[PDB]
């Protein structure tokens, strides 16, 4: 639960909406700095997209993305992803999901779908996630297998 | 067949797991000391 996921959550998806050239506000060693936890993130994002886009391409049409269904198509999603287990790779893919999820909203003119999004993936980390995370090493054991 | 939800979900489950493998592997791989 602690605002660690918000933080990740907030800055995957700066990130990404930075290498297509947006701007988002972003509003509405056992132990290591959030810092070195977000590089990690960002960085493995970048190696699973680099590998992997093909599988993010048009999203939003794919899952016919609308303001009104968006909620319903990204949690079934991510139910989905989860059901039979979470590792690591899983949680990459979940961010790079929502950050493919929020770049092809904007490319669309769905820019409102951006802090709602993220909100929606805070409280899935938050509620779904952390339990597996905190007994699983928490993302310091992420950078240490990661980073 | 699958439902567009259902197909994206086992699609980022598949690269996800095998994303996982990588990062295990290289670990097992490079832990001599």
């Amino acid at each position: 639960m602690s605002q660690s996921n918000r933080e990740l959550v907030v800055d995957f998806l700066s990130y990404k909406l930075s290498q297509k050239g947006y701007s988002w506000s972003q509003f509405s060693r056992e132990v290591i700095p959030m810092a070195a936890v977000k590089q990690a993130l960002r960085e493995a994002g970048d190696e699973f997209e680099l590998r992997y886009r093909r599988a993010f391409s048009d999203l939003t049409s794919q899952l016919h993305i609308t303001p009104g269904t968006a909620y319903q198509s990204f949690e079934q999603v991510v139910n989905e992803l989860f059901r039979d287990g979470v590792n690591w790779g899983r949680i990459v893919a979940f961010f790079s999901f929502g950050g493919a999820l929020c770049v092809e909203s904007v490319d669309k003119e769905m820019q409102v779908l951006v802090s709602r999004i993220a909100s929606w993936m805070a409280t899935y980390l938050n509620d779904h996630l952390e339990p597996w995370i905190q007994e699983n090493g928490g993302w310091d054991t992420f950078v240490d297998l990661y980073g | 067949d699958l439902r567009p939800e259902i197909r994206i979900a086992q699609e980022l489950r598949r690269i996800g797991d095998e994303f996982n493998e990588t990062y295990t592997r290289r670990v097992f791989a490079n832990d001599y000391r």
